[PDB]
């Protein structure tokens, strides 16, 4: 089957970046944007930003702009996302997700952009503890 | 940008009896609307999109309404399995793609 | 013949007079006309040229279904006389699914991007041959003007985009002469998103009025110097701001220097120009959607951020019609330069689904120092009676 | 290049010989043809062109529907050499549902009239750019002569109507040069209503013959001066009167000052011109509709208002067949300015209720001091057979 | 005006840029256009023209069935500026199944076959006027180049052909001064089969790369002295072989002298030119059937025949899609002698059996000095929905 499977958990120190990564098990990387959405502890879901696979064109959400970059490869067909400068409240559970969405023109934006299948979640944590 | 406000924000009702939903937009969607249910220590998953037809997960007993910058879903003859999380999405044209708050269900047994 | 230099005073304009019409979709319902987007108006010494992006078909024919597409390997440039519409006898003069034209005085120049997404190329053809290329320096939709470009003294410059439409983005002006490029700048001041740029000649400089996708719903200003090459940038002062989407007229506000952070994401492409410390614009009727077209003059709007003071309206397209695009170019007078503008009527697919294709008319005004009434001029096609 | 100045003697007419035909319908069963109403004839120094207000749609077409309106946002002014039909390649060079055009030796001059009925515009396109405006004086139906302007030295003149179709109108002549208004002249002498005059150069003047919609089935006359702005006016006193309606021939009276009061209302556009004392003239075959085309000579008809005595005359179309409106032109040979005119077939509705369409063919005729024969030269469609 | 004379120095290339598309076979699906095929490009010192070979015909048409064969008595040599497609207003030059033209800088010469195929005829029209012919020499299909003649000094150059495609044929180059015949020369040198050369001006002289249906899986070439009528010949060097069919890469192989005797019946027409020691070449990207197209440069491929180290590899059409005959053309620039190309997209029977016909698109690419990215521009019409 298609569907995405993701990178194991982390713990990081403050000032660091992390990379998270995310790959279809039927090797299927059409033009469909793979995007990243977090959810911190008892707390609502969160939109990071996404890339298409094969025409490469990223977008990221406006509070992660400078921090975040995303980035794609067919052959390990494989998405990566590194979020730098980290702190306590980044700690999170990030997930890998599949839009609807697979072509942004320049005039009228984006088409279809709601996310139709989920990978596992990753648990990311910040602390300087062991 | 564009808010999305969702009520109730706890809903608790018996098995066997109609459950309903709803979510506003501060600017018109025009039907550019999902929900998605999240079951516990679980990945969320797509119930309905374009404000009005339900993925293959799940069957007629799930419903969904509205347009413009009202929504509502509704959930027939509650079961055991529906004690979850549920949010609504917009995706009208352009970023950011901001989900609602999320409304909790939890079973009135005996 | 010798190059211009546009270097007469700007003609005493009290509004605008109707000059022409294409009706381009009510004679695609009995004719071979081409499907199209994305036109613009320019003038050589003699007479105007209205230019198009095609879409590789005419409108009665299989090819015309999913035509939303803005970028494919079949767009082609359109070029005719103004008022002759795009029947098949119609020139293709580049392959573009992006582009900019300019007549220097003694030739055109067309420059013309094609190629995919993450690895584009321009052409720049001047006297109708190929001269120079270059290569997208970002990767991400290298793109340009959708109208016309400026020539002074023999050098035309364009301005090009490379980058996301939703953050930061390089900006490049080019400085050209017979179709070689001569010189590169990149965009400075405080102007934070450049798209789509409306230019016209102001004699020593260019001036270039903007879209901001980002954060502005107030329009972007970009001034250009010809002789040493320097760019500086800002926003356009009005309270009464040109951008859709946007604020209300009871609340909008906005920043000489800044984007007004109000509805500021998305846009359309536009005009405005100086008239001493007062300013001429045009914007669609509604805040929210592409509909009706209406013009206006706003008292100190040049200079003073806080004026709402708006005088001399006119409807060109009333609030129950489609418009689009709209953009200026520039005509050289007996004794002064006088401004003109045109407007895209966009009609089908998203909005109207009775078809299965996305097309455009066009309608174009000039500005008078004499009088004027009052009316509309719409599209008028009938989708429900017309081919699907 | 020099302006025209019209200083040749009128050439020695002994009647009317044929020079181009159209045949727009019978093409129209089977190709891609424009609709149009209110035909003319005008000629740069090389060559004549034909022109005519279109509907914005080709015949065989959804949009063709309900064409018998005369004022609607989508009216174009359509400009082709003489003999090439409107097919889908022909120039729009104006919005209008009036109009006017001329060649002043160095350049084309348009008048085009557009907008709401009670606030309507005037626009002056010279050199292929617009150069003046001017609003409606009356706020009801200002209006133009469907037929060609006179230019002498550089400067033009066309007769402008504004106000009620029956009873008192203002009537205003303005000068034009290359596309200015220098001067304006209020209408002047007995004349009392002036609609669609057909005009022509008497150097050093001009000289023009109109409707009276109100009270004359006699037509009037307007003579103008360009040196000094001077306007007279007075009827043509020949008892063979040129309107439709009218009195029959045996009952007929006019009078060289008033309207003569016999079936005065409405009207058909038309033309006359004075040949010493006598005057040439056409008219409609039948008294009380459009049908049939005659012109002939009257003796002594430009001055004594008893004249019945005529001669030279010859069909053009016979009694059975349509007509419409007609007009004069003027064409400058190697020694003399010879006189020549153009006639209207209307068909369709309202009369024709065969089909959904109203439009028009042309068929053109010029003065010859030869010799002639006998002919009749209808429209020639099957409204039986072709599409409704 | 002055004959042309090249004398300039050829272009610093780094690769191709696009520079025109027709969309002839999409357009055809709701328009009147022609079916032809071996189209071609030449220039006059102002623009550029497209020429092809029509079937007496247009494509949704019943004339349009069995269109595969070369030669019938209605072939036409069709004419165009470049971007204007082949609609019923184009202009048919002469009777021909097989053509050459060129322009000598005062006026164009082009050269026509037609006749029986064992008794044919040759044409020689210069300046709108016939002024020469001549008979097939060895009684069995005349032919000549499907592309430009060559001419320097106001004397042209032109290659043709008679006797076997599959054994020993009659070469002859003939020299011509406007369009009289001043001088034969017989082929010479060490190429044995010689079709469809694609030549270019290298002053003083003038180079032809060919097409070998016998022997050669690499291409011949022909040098031709223009001030005293000599000829020479030979075969491209490179490793890397430009003809189809032919060998892989890892396998195939070269001779400066001699046909390889590697697949080398049959063939395409096709190009290369000289750069120092490299080659510059195009061909179709699979070995074995006229699909994709690719081009790049071979070092020292004009000179060592064991080379196979290729750089500067672009991509035109990718390797799913049809392509067919490819030529050069030269165009003078301000400075330097540029050099461009063109491909024929074949689309049809007998490969596409969904249709009755065959016809061709085609696209056109020059020579840059500057930067460029990355495409596929294919011929883009989908023959499951179109007229059969
Ligand atoms: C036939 O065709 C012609 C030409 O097209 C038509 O004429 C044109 O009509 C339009 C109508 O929209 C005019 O544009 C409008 O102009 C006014 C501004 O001008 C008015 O106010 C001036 C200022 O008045 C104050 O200050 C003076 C002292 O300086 C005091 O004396 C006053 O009491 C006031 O306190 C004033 O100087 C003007 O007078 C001049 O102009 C008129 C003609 O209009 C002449 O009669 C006068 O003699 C004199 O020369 C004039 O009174 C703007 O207010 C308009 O914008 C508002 O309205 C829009 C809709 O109409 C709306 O969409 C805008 O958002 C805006 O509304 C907002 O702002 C208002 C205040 O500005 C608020 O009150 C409102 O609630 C809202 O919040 C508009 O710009 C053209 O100027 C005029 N053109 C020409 C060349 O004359 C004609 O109408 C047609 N006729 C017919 C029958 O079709
Ligand atoms: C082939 O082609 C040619 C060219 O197209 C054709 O020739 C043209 O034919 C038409 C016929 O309509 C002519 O027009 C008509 O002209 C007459 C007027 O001319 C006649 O009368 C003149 C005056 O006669 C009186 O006075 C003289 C003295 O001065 C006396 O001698 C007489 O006895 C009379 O009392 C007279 O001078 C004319 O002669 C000249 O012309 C003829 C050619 O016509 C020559 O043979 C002569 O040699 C000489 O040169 C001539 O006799 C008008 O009367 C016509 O109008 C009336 O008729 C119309 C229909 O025809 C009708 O609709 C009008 O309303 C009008 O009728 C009314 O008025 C009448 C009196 O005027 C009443 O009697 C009547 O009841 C009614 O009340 C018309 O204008 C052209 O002139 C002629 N053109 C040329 C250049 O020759 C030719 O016919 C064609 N041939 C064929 C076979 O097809
Ligand atoms: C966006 O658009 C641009 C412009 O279109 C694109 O750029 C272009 O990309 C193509 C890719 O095909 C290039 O053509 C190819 O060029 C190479 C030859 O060049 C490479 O090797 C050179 C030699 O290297 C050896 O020797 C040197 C010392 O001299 C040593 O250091 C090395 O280690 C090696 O031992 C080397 O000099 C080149 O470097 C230069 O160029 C690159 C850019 O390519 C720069 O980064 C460098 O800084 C430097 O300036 C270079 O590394 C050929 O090998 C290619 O042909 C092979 O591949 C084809 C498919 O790609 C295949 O079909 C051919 O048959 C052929 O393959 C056969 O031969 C191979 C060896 O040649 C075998 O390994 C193989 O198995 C097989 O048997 C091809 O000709 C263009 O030059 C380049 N154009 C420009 C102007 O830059 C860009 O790719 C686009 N980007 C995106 C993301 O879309
Ligand atoms: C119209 O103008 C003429 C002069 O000719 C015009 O100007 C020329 C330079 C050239 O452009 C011509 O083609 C134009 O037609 C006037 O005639 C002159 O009148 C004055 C005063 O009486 C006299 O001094 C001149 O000698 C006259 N010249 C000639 C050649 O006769 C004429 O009066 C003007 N007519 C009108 C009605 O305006
Ligand atoms: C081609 O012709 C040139 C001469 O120029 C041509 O004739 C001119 C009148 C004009 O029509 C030009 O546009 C043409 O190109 C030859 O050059 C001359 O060669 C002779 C002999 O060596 C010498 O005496 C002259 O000085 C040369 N003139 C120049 C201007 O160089 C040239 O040799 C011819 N080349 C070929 C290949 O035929
Ligand atoms: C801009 O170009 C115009 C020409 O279009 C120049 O005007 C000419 O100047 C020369 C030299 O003084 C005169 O001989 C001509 O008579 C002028 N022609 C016209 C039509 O006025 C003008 O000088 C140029 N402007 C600048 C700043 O160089
Ligand atoms: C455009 O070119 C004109 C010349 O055609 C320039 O004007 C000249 O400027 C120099 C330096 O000041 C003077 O020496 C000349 O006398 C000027 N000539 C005229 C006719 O004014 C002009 O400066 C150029 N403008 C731009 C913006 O490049
Ligand atoms: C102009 O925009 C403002 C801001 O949206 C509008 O003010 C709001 O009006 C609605 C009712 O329509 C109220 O529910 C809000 O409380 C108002 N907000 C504020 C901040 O006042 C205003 O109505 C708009 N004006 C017009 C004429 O539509
Ligand atoms: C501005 O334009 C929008 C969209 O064209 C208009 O929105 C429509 O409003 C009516 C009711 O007034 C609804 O029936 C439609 O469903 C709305 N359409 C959409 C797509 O939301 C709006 O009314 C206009 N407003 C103004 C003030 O001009
Ligand atoms: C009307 O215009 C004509 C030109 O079309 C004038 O005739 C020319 O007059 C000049 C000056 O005497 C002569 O040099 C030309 O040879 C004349 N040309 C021709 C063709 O005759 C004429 O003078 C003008 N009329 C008036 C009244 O000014
Ligand atoms: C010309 O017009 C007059 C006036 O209408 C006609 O004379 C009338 O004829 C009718 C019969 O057709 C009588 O009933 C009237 O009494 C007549 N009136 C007068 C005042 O005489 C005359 O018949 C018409 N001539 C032609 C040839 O039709
Ligand atoms: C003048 O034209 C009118 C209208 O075209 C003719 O009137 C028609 O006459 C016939 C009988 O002769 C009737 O059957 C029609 O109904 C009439 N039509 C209308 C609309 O009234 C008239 O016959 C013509 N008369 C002359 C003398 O030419
Ligand atoms: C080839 O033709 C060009 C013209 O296109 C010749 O160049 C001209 O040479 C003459 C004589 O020296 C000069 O007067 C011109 O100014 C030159 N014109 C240009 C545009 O440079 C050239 O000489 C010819 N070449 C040969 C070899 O004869
Ligand atoms: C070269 O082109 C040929 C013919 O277009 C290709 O042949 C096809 O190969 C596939 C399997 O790979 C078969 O299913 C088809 O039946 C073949 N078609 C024909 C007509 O034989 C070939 O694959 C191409 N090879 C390369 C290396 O490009
Ligand atoms: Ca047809
Ligand atoms: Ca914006
Ligand atoms: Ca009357
Ligand atoms: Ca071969």
């Amino acid at each position: 089957q298609v569907h995405l499977v993701q990178s194991g958990a982390e713990v990081k120190e403050p000032g660091s970046s992390v990379t998270v990564s995310c790959k279809a098990s039927g090797g299927s990387f059409n033009n469909q944007a793979i995007s990243w959405v977090r959810q911190a502890p008892g707390q609502g879901l969160e939109w990071m930003g996404g890339i298409f696979p094969i025409s490469g064109t990223p977008t990221s959400a406006q509070r992660f702009q400078g921090r975040v970059t995303f980035t794609a490869d067919e052959s390990t067909t494989t998405v990566y996302m590194d979020l730098s400068s980290l702190r306590s409240d980044d700690t999170a559970v990030y997930y890998c997700a599949r839009a609807g969405s697979d072509y942004f023109n320049r005039d009228l934006g984006w088409e279809n952009y709601y996310f139709a299948s989920w990978g596992q979640g990753t648990l990311v944590t910040v602390s300087s503890a062991s | 940008e564009i808010v999305m406000t969702q009520s109730p924000a706890t809903l608790s009702l018996s098995s066997g009896e109609r459950a309903t939903l709803s979510c506003r937009a501060s600017r018109s969607v025009s039907s550019n609307l999902a929900w998605y249910q999240q079951k516990p220590g679980q990945a969320p998953r797509l119930l309905i999109y374009d404000a009005s037809t339900r993925a293959t997960g799940f069957s007629a007993r799930f419903a969904g309404s509205g347009s413009g910058t009202e929504f509502t879903l509704t959930i027939s003859s509650l079961q055991s399995e529906d004690s979850a999380i549920y949010y609504c999405q917009q995706y009208n044209n352009w970023p950011p793609w901001t989900f609602g708050q999320g409304t909790k269900v939890e079973i009135k047994r005996t | 013949a010798e190059y211009r230099n546009w270097s007469k005073p700007q003609c005493d304009i009290t509004g605008f007079a109707p000059f022409s019409k294409d009706n381009s979709i009510r004679l695609s319902a009995g004719g071979d006309i081409w499907v199209t987007r994305e036109p613009y108006v320019s003038c050589d010494p003699d007479k105007c040229y209205q230019f198009a992006l095609g879409q590789g078909t005419t409108l009665n024919n299989v090819h015309s279904n999913n035509t939303v597409r803005d970028r494919t390997p079949y767009r082609t440039l359109l070029m005719n006389e103004l008022g002759v519409p795009f029947h098949l006898g119609t020139k293709q003069v580049c392959i573009a699914w992006s582009s900019s034209s300019c007549h220097d005085g003694k030739a055109w120049l067309h420059v013309c991007i094609t190629g995919d997404d993450k690895n584009a190329t321009a052409s720049f053809i001047y006297n109708g041959r190929l001269v120079d290329s270059v290569v997208s320096w970002s990767k991400e939709i290298l793109r340009t003007q959708e109208s016309e470009c400026v020539c002074i003294n023999g050098t035309c410059t364009v301005v090009m985009t490379d980058g996301s439409a939703s953050g930061k983005a390089d900006t490049k002006i080019l400085f050209i002469e017979e179709g070689k490029i001569v010189h590169t700048s990149t965009l400075s001041g405080s102007a934070q998103h450049v798209e789509e740029c409306s230019c016209y000649p102001r004699y020593p400089g260019v001036r270039c009025v903007c879209r901001d996708n980002w954060k502005g719903s107030n329009r972007p200003i970009v001034d250009i110097n010809i002789k040493d090459h320097s760019i500086v940038s800002s926003y356009v002062c009005s309270g009464l701001v040109g951008d859709t989407p946007r604020k209300n007229d009871s609340s909008s506000s906005s920043h000489c220097l800044d984007p007004n952070n109000e509805e500021g994401g998305h846009g359309v492409k536009g005009w405005a120009f100086d008239d001493g410390n007062d300013v001429w614009m045009g914007r669609t009727i509604n805040e929210t959607s592409r509909l009706g077209y209406e013009t206006f003059k706003v008292i100190e709007g040049w200079s003073n951020p806080k004026s709402k003071l708006q005088i001399n309206r006119q409807v060109i397209v009333d609030r129950g019609n489609r418009s689009g695009y709209s953009g200026i170019f520039s005509v050289e007078g007996k004794s002064c330069i006088n401004r003109c503008f045109y407007v895209e009527l966009i009609r089908g697919r998203k909005e109207e689904t009775e078809v299965l294709w996305t097309s455009n008319s066009i309608v174009v005004f000039c500005g008078t120092s004499g009088t004027y009434g009052t009316g509309s001029w719409p599209d008028g096609a009938d989708l429900n009676l017309m081919p699907i």
